[PDB]
């Protein structure tokens, strides 16, 4: 996912897959450390042949200082070893800046050209 | 295979079997040889040159790793100067060398001039009786431009390749003698085409010269007797009949550059289908496991560089030798 | 008058910088959805052309209104229109073409994040910046010697030299076709087992370059032709206007002088003018290759590089002179050792008959004398000419790299984009540098032709012939 | 290789006239600049056989101006 400076990110979603049993499920959101901040909630869970189930967290961050941040959902299962297992993204806010040397000599060209042309 | 191998050599030695040439290039080094200290220096300064022109690649090597990796300022520095320094002293070794190929070509051309002006002169009244003054001054003003044309392009050329094939032969020999034998492949084809293509060349330069001289005496009779030409009102006949004479030189010229670009056009296809032979050759030897991918490659540029070389140096030598026969007059 | 314009363009620019510059992205993108960033963009551009089209339509017809002022600021006011199209047009056709060039890689930050370039006060001043010099020069462009006259040869053949720059176009085309369809050599040649990718690529490079050599070998066979033909057609003028001459300049000319200018300086004229033309067509042709491939790689270094050619084309413009008044004195000393032949030549039996074979000889070496005297100036200049245009491009390629270096700290270029301008660069360099080498041979010949372009140029002395043809006389 | 790292679109000696050029198989790598490196070749052959090489070059040009001389 790509933000930018001053709109609301968009809403990440986690999805835990296969999984059985359906109880002892935590899934936390977290800002890379500091709890993510954001609306969060939960679905409902999706039976398959098998038996195990599905879930998927759903997160809304705050209006979004940082260029690098991560959000991620940390899976903590009987199943799993202690740590749980994670899963990430980067999040970029360079959603505006000033015109580079290149894009103003190629501006400068385009003119040239399209005065050439008329 | 070997029937074929055998017609095609007794072709090619068929086309391959000059005297007069060479007694007329030794006449040119006979009438050169005052100019012995301008090519003395002008061997010199080449030289210098091509030694420089050895040293500059590996610094502007070192420029464009530096750029394209972690830039060092100090190691940036110093090869932009090493780089600056080496083409300095080899730039001012060229100009030297050109001046003194150009100045010997003057001073070639005004003791030809002087010479046949003398010789001329020395001649007993049959033969201008039999002669024409115009088609005379059209030879002491145009055959001898063409006899010194072409030294200050075709010297240098000849000596820079001379310099380089023998040591670029033995790098070819020392990575593969197999296939630095199998590139000789291209010598027979290039000689052959040579031979072919400059009896035809000499053939018609001088045919040109002999217009360009009828030419001239047209325009020679024309001004030399003005007065009576404009007193029969003959002055478009004498257009019309200088004219006819440039059409003819015009027909003659057009002949000549186009044989001399057919020429170019066999050489060049002579020059990739054997280049693609010698690349199938190598490709074959490294899958057996002859040879290396590097070496392959290193052999390749060595081969194709001397090919070049080798095709310069002979179509050079004829392009002077038909240059010096057509001013045989 | 004056001060009305005055107004009316600061009135024009302020509004510019204030409601074109946020009112309309607001609005094209409410009215547009935003699925489609390029199209916003192109929009806000279009929208603003013809705003300031209509203001400067406006402007110039409060102007017409009056004319008791100067014509110098309607002059200046004519370029409003040019400028406001820049303006207008820079952005949306950069990211046309940018859109254009790969649908995977997009530079963005253009087409997309359009209000945030558009309103953007920096954008707006790169936007001024990049159209001010473009318009001037559009403008400059649109209100618009002996080299001139030495050209004018080549009026009649220009449909075949058109054909001969086509053909050389073609086989640049084909040559640069090579490595955009068979890659780099050690891509195919190194692959073991090869067998459907080495027989591929080396008969379509074989394939590629005869096509390349047969359509130099059409183009040189029309160029040399059409040479020929100059040749044949520039010889029979001079001697024609030589005969429409009057009785007397013949007295003043001598034969052997006349001869050498009409038979050996149209020679050596055309012979510089095929070789020179042939060989600057074709580095043209190939520097705006070389061109193209730089600016792909870095447009900044590309426009500084062009800025800096005309500091190396000053010296050849100032020793020019020199070379023709050179060539000048050469073809004189050339024309007086001709008359010294011919006159000796034609009277032998008297000159054998006062023993003087040895003067005849003496006046011809002594011309020749005046001639060796000039050719070493030629030699000298040679050199030093030589010198001065290998200088020239060295440090045109040093400052290059040194500002390369700058911007690569500074983090502006990509190193291997800065590697690749280089090495093209470098092919830039000495096509330039074979121009400059040019120059000199192009003032030679003028030098060389003056004479016998004065031929053509001059005016007789004598009266028109009449049309009188009466029956019986 | 380095040298096909750029694409040779002009003559490798620019004192020949285009029309008379070659096209050659390889681009960039047959030109005299990439092939004459002083340093890579020394690396590569080692410096007495290049020394011999271009001395040998040299005296060819030599005898030439001696046989000139003789006359």
């Amino acid at each position: 996912a790509r933000a930018a400076p001053g709109e609301a990110p968009p809403e990440l979603l986690c999805l835990v897959s296969h999984f059985y049993p359906s109880g002892g499920l935590e899934v936390e959101w977290e800002l890379r450390s500091q709890k993510a901040e954001g609306q969060r909630w939960l679905s409902a869970l999706r039976h398959h042949s098998d038996g195990s189930v599905s879930l998927s967290g759903h997160l809304q961050p705050p209006p979004v200082e940082q260029h690098g941040a991560r959000y991620a959902c940390r899976i903590h299962h009987p199943s799993l070893p202690a740590s749980g297992r994670s899963a990430e993204v980067t999040l970029e806010v360079a959603g505006l800046s000033g015109p580079s040397l290149e894009d103003s000599v190629g501006l400068f060209l385009s003119a040239f050209l399209l005065l050439g042309l008329f | 295979v070997g029937y074929g191998a055998a017609g095609l050599s007794w072709s090619l030695w068929a086309v391959l079997s000059q005297v007069n040439n060479k007694v007329l290039m030794w006449r040119l080094l006979k009438l050169s040889r005052p100019d012995l200290p301008l090519l003395v220096a002008a061997f010199f300064f080449l030289v210098l040159a091509v030694l420089g022109e050895t040293l500059i690649p590996h610094y502007s090597g070192r420029v464009i790793d530096i750029l394209g990796g972690d830039f060092d300022p100090h190691a940036f520095a110093s090869a932009i100067f090493f780089m600056c320094l080496f083409s300095f002293g080899s730039s001012l070794s060229a100009g030297c060398r050109g001046g003194c190929f150009t100045y010997t070509m003057s001073r070639i051309n005004l003791r030809i001039r002087e010479q046949l002006f003398s010789s001329l002169l020395r001649q007993d009244l049959g033969f201008f009786q039999e002669t024409k003054t115009g088609e005379l001054n059209s030879r002491l003003s145009s055959d001898t431009t063409l006899m010194s044309n072409w030294l200050p392009l075709n010297a240098n050329v000849l000596l820079r390749s001379l310099v380089k094939v023998v040591g670029l032969y033995g790098f070819m020999l020392s990575i593969s003698p197999r296939l630095t034998l199998l590139s000789l492949l291209h010598m027979p084809f290039t000689i052959a085409a040579e031979k072919v293509y400059n009896t035809r060349h000499q053939e018609v330069l001088r045919e040109i010269q002999d217009a360009v001289a009828r030419a001239g005496q047209v325009v020679r009779e024309a001004v030399g007797g003005l007065q009576t030409v404009r007193s029969f009102g003959a002055e478009e006949h004498e257009v019309c009949r200088y004219k006819e004479a440039l059409e003819q030189c015009r027909q003659l010229y057009w002949r000549r550059d186009l044989e001399r670009a057919l020429y170019l056009l066999v050489r060049r296809v002579l020059h990739l289908g054997v280049q693609m032979l010698m690349l199938s050759c190598g490709l074959q030897q490294m899958q057996d496991g002859e040879l290396t991918q590097g070496s392959l490659l290193s052999f390749m540029i060595y081969q194709e560089s001397v090919g070049s070389y080798v095709q310069t140096l002979v179509y050079i030598y004829g392009d002077m030798l038909s240059n010096v026969g057509a001013a045989e007059k | 008058g004056a001060s009305l314009a005055w107004l009316g363009t600061v009135l024009l620019l302020l509004a510019d910088w204030v409601l074109l510059r946020t009112a309309l992205p607001r609005i094209f993108s409410l009215l547009v959805p935003t699925a489609l960033p390029l199209l916003r963009v192109w929009a806000v551009g279009l929208s603003r052309w013809a705003v300031l089209w209509l203001g400067a339509c406006g402007v110039l017809r409060a102007t017409v209104g009056s004319k008791s002022e100067n014509a110098g600021a309607q002059g200046w006011l004519a370029a409003l229109k040019p400028l406001a199209a820049a303006l207008g047009l820079a952005l949306p056709g950069l990211a046309l073409f940018r859109e254009l060039i790969s649908w995977g890689a997009p530079g963005s930050a253009d087409s997309t994040r359009l209000l945030h370039w558009g309103s953007h006060p920096t954008a707006f001043v790169v936007s001024y910046a990049a159209a001010l010099p473009a318009a001037a020069l559009w403008h400059k462009l649109g209100s618009l010697n002996p080299v001139r006259r030495l050209l004018g040869c080549l009026g009649s053949e220009t449909r075949r030299l058109s054909l001969f720059l086509v053909l050389v176009v073609l086989s640049s085309l084909g040559e640069m076709a090579i490595p955009f369809f068979t890659g780099r050599l050690t891509d195919w040649i190194l692959q073991d087992g090869s067998a459907d990718t080495f027989t591929r690529n080396l008969t379509l490079m074989s394939i590629l370059t005869i096509a390349s050599a047969v359509l130099e070998f059409v183009g040189d066979g029309i160029y040399n032709n059409t040479m020929g033909h100059v040749h044949s057609h520039l010889q029979g003028e001079v001697f024609g206007a030589v005969l429409r001459q009057e009785t007397e300049f013949f007295q003043q000319n001598q034969t052997g002088n006349i001869m050498s200018r009409v038979t050996e300086d149209t020679s050596t004229l055309s012979d510089s003018l095929s070789e020179n033309l042939s060989l600057f067509l074709w580095y043209l042709v190939r520097g705006l290759c070389l061109l193209g491939i730089m600016l792909w790689g870095s447009v900044s270094l590309t426009m500084v590089t062009l800025i800096t050619l005309p500091l190396l084309f000053l010296l050849p413009k100032k020793v020019g002179k020199w070379y023709q008044l050179l060539e000048v004195q050469v073809r004189e000393s050339l024309a007086k050792s001709s008359q010294v032949a011919i006159e000796a030549l034609s009277a032998m039996p008297t000159v054998r008959s006062f023993a003087n074979e040895e003067g005849e000889a003496q006046k011809f070496r002594e011309k020749l004398q005046e001639i060796k005297t000039l050719n070493q100036k030629e030699a000298v200049a040679y050199a030093v000419n030589s010198w001065t245009t290998s200088i020239s491009c060295m440090l045109l390629k040093v400052g290059i790299l040194y500002i390369g270096g700058q911007l690569v700290t500074s983090g502006a270029v990509s190193s291997g984009n800065l590697v690749t301008f280089v090495l093209y660069q470098m092919q830039f360099t000495q096509a330039v540098e074979v121009l400059l080498s040019i120059y000199p041979r192009v003032q030679k010949a003028v030098g060389s032709s003056e004479k016998i372009f004065e031929y053509l140029d001059r005016t007789p002395r004598c009266p028109p012939s009449g049309l009188l043809t009466p029956l019986h006389l | 290789l380095t040298c096909q790292r750029v694409r040779r679109l002009l003559p490798c000696d620019l004192d020949i006239h285009p029309s008379h050029r070659l096209l050659t198989l390889m681009n960039n790598c047959v030109c005299d600049g990439a092939v004459w490196n002083a340093f890579r070749l020394i690396e590569r052959h080692g410096f007495f056989a290049v020394t011999l090489y271009l001395c040998c070059g040299i005296t060819l040009l030599v005898v030439i101006l001696a046989l000139l001389c003789s006359i």
